[PDB]
RNA sequence: GGAGGGGAGUGAAAGAGUACCUGAAACCGUGCGCUUACAAUCCGUCAGAGCCCUCGACGUGUCGUGGGGUGAUGGCGUGCCU
RNA sequence: GGGGAUAAGCUCCGUGCGUCGAGAGGGAAACAGCCCAGAUCGCCGGCUAAGGCCCCUAAGCGUGUGCUAAGUGGAAAAGGAU
RNA sequence: UGCAUCCGGUGAAGCCGCCGAGUGAUCGAGUGGUGGAGGGUGUGGGAGUGAGAAUGCAGGCAUGAGUAGCGAUUAGGCAAGU
């Protein structure tokens, strides 16, 4: 039983009861959350025709919000003396699916 | 007020040095030749923060077009009639499912032949 | 963990490296063989490691005690210690600078069972 | 976080192709790709998920054109016009396993993962091999029909 | 001629890696009623008893 | 033999012992974990197995919104200032 | 367009020319100046331009209709040839 | 420098690590180990105020390397002694 959420403009195939990190999305940490789908499975028989899709619902409920790691940035163009930085760092949520 | 100048410089030194961490001989003992490296590897960093992406989605196609050939179809064909059915599946999922699920990856493959029109050399 | 003791001789007069080279046989072996090969290893380095090794066997045998036969170099090393520094004259009047080096010797020996 | 394949996790199998009149760039190609494993949905780059191949009668391949005479491959032992010239003809004449042999070492990723792959290829002249103790799969190269 | 730059410390050390002493197995007599340290070289003298051993 | 050194004592401290507060970086070592003897090169970055160790739910090792060290192999890759 | 010999990566002009200079990205292997196209940052998403779709290397060893035997394709003329 | 005045031998500055946070130069009434005597929130004020380059200056240490050389044309061996 895994399934296709469609977020953040992204797919992710997960299975009941997994941990996601999907981008950030206005909610309150603890509360839940309802996702168009893109395919289910279950065994042998599959569900792939986007009406279906559009039909099935997924549902979880969001753990907290993360910002990411650092990542830096280095712009930099030789013997010209431009010599830029910055830093970054998204942040993310983090999703718990409960239920197919 | 002359100010002595040992903190400051003692501290982008080791900064630097420390960004630099685990370079290779002297490049990770030598300020004067450590900022060489840091400035060129988060330059590196920087291309191929994107380059990976292309990357990546190459080893996605080529695991797929595997796929589709080993169920008898071609990459560009699965991929047509895909989009003909209206999936809006994409080819990250497809290479998952490719290696995860064969059955499910048959499956799609059926529903993109069907949607496949009858003739592939119409003009229209 | 067993007993060790320690007995370095510093700002011994000898190159580092040429100190380096007879302490490389001795390394991990027992007493006994470290004294055989420091004695018939015909260095002039030796005969610094060779006083150095027996003074820390005597060293262990008085202060803590330990019987002779059943000691091995634990650890031995020598780090370049401060160096001498004269001038040499060389031809068409220019002078060269002589670095006179000189090493510390320390070898610390440990009791290991039969 | 995509699949990347194991070190012992890769599984191999075996196929042998004879090459009685076949091709030798149809082949070579052919050969090539399920040498590197393409054909498989488990490959990546950086670990090898081919299939060792055994190629048997080697010497009656045959290429298209006028080549059996005009076809010229090349190698220099290393020293001032040291250039050896040698022809089709000739190869297979005296060496034969060498023309497949250069022929796929050419499509194979001239890396050293590629240097590894060309291992699990083996060519033989005459119609028999000693590795009949490793059950090959006959494999008769075919298109997808389009 | 002179070098073009540093040598890695790595290189100079690789170089270095070869250029070592070695130690030998002794070899003890029995004479006059004792027992001496005497390479192979001296066994005969040893056994004799005019070898020069402090 | 001395130099030098190890104990004992002084002292709050002797990793304050007169070469004496603090003792950094180049630099040279010991040991430990990992890598390396089919490998062609601004020495990294992106992937990335394995091994080592670390941590929590869960038994002898498997999962887990796992870490640090290493990095086998492959994609890209022509230092810096003038 | 002038000069040069319609030679130079030549020189001298005009371009409410273009680009580099002062521009990263992709293509032409490599290549500022030629082609496509303007890098606020991140995303392990999707559609495309130039150029490509047998393998190295991602994409049709595609569809149908003809030409070529020269590896022409993958350096060149006056002329010559059932 | 000015300040409400505080921080600290229950460990300041400095040194070496670790963690977390800011888009940056950084920051942390944030700490672990050395150190054992001073620092200073905030808001202004003034600057010998920020180093990789200048064949820069002074000091220290690198490598060529345990390589070249050990400074003549007269030259030693041995006994015994210290
Ligand atoms: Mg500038
Ligand atoms: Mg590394
Ligand atoms: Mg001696
Ligand atoms: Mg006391
Ligand atoms: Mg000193
Ligand atoms: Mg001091
Ligand atoms: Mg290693
Ligand atoms: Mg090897
Ligand atoms: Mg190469
Ligand atoms: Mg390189
Ligand atoms: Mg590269
Ligand atoms: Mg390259
Ligand atoms: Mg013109
Ligand atoms: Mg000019
Ligand atoms: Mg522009
Ligand atoms: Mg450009
Ligand atoms: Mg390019
Ligand atoms: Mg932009
Ligand atoms: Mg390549
Ligand atoms: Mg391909
Ligand atoms: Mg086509
Ligand atoms: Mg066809
Ligand atoms: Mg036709
Ligand atoms: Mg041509
Ligand atoms: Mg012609
Ligand atoms: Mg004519
Ligand atoms: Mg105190
Ligand atoms: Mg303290
Ligand atoms: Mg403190
Ligand atoms: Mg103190
Ligand atoms: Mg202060
Ligand atoms: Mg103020
Ligand atoms: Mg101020
Ligand atoms: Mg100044
Ligand atoms: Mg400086
Ligand atoms: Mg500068
Ligand atoms: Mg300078
Ligand atoms: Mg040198
Ligand atoms: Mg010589
Ligand atoms: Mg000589
Ligand atoms: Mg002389």
């Amino acid at each position: 039983t895994y399934a296709i959420v469609k977020t953040g403009g992204k797919q992710y195939k997960v299975a009941a009861g997994d941990v996601v990190k999907v981008e950030k999305l206005d909610s309150e940490p603890g509360a839940s959350v309802s996702l168009p789908v893109a395919l289910v499975v279950d065994g042998a028989n599959v569900t792939s025709k986007a009406d279906d899709l559009a039909k099935v619902a997924v549902t979880a409920e969001v753990l907290e919000h993360t910002k990411g790691p650092k990542i830096r940035i280095h712009k930099f163009k030789n013997k010209t003396g431009y010599h830029k930085r910055q830093g970054h760092r998204q942040q993310l949520t983090v999703l718990k699916v409960t239920g197919i | 007020a002359r100010v002595k100048r040992a903190l400051n410089a003692q501290k982008k030194r080791r900064t630097v040095l420390k960004a630099s961490k685990g370079y290779r001989g002297q490049r990770s003992r030598l300020y004067r030749k450590a900022k060489e490296q840091q400035l060129h590897s988060l330059t590196y960093a920087y291309r191929d923060r994107r380059a990976r992406k292309g990357e990546f989605r190459k080893l996605w196609i080529s695991r797929i077009n595997a796929a589709a050939r080993a169920n008898d179809i071609t990459y560009n064909r699965l991929i047509q009639g895909l989009k003909a059915a209206g999936v809006e599946v994409d080819r990250k999922n497809l290479a998952e499912l490719a290696v995860s699920d064969p059955a499910a990856f048959t499956a799609l493959v059926d529903v993109a032949r069907a949607a496949l029109p009858e003739d592939v050399n119409a003009p229209s | 963990e067993f007993p060790s003791a320690t007995a370095k001789a510093r700002y011994v007069r000898v190159s580092a490296t040429k100190a380096r080279r007879v302490i490389d046989l001795v390394r991990g072996k027992s007493v006994e063989e470290a004294l055989d090969i420091l004695r018939w290893a015909p260095q002039a380095a030796s005969e610094p490691v060779a006083k150095v090794i027996a003074s820390a066997a005597a060293n262990a045998q008085n202060n803590e005690g330990l019987d002779p036969s059943t000691l091995v170099v634990a650890t031995v090393y020598a780090d370049e210690g401060p160096t001498a520094k004269r001038i040499r004259p060389r031809a068409q009047g220019r002078a060269f600078r002589i670095r006179k080096r000189t090493s510390h010797i320390t070898v610390i020996v440990e009791s290991r069972p039969p | 976080p995509t699949y990347t394949p194991k070190a012992g996790d890769t599984t191999r199998s075996w196929y042998v192709i004879d090459a009685s009149d076949v091709v030798l760039g149809r082949l070579a190609s052919a050969a090539a790709t399920l040498l590197r494993g393409k054909h498989k949905p488990t490959f990546t780059p950086n670990v090898d998920g081919g299939d060792f191949v055994i190629v048997i009668n080697a010497d009656k391949i045959a290429v298209s054109g006028d080549k059996l005479t005009k076809k010229f491959a090349y190698r220099h032992s290393g020293y001032p016009g040291g250039l050896r010239k040698r022809t089709i003809g000739e190869l297979l004449e005296k060496h034969p396993t060498r023309v497949v042999e250069n022929a796929i070492i050419g499509m194979l990723p001239h890396n050293k993962l590629g240097r590894q792959i060309q291992k699990k290829l083996k060519v033989y002249a005459g119609p028999d091999h000693p590795h009949a103790a490793q059950q090959p799969i006959p494999f008769e190269i075919k298109q997808v029909a389009q | 001629a002179v070098p073009k730059r540093r040598m890695s410390r790595a290189n100079t050390r690789s170089r270095r890696a070869q250029w070592k002493a070695e130690a030998p197995g002794l070899v003890t007599v029995s004479v006059a009623g004792q027992q001496r340290k005497v390479p192979r070289r001296l066994l005969k003298a040893a056994r004799l008893g005019l070898v020069d051993l402090d």
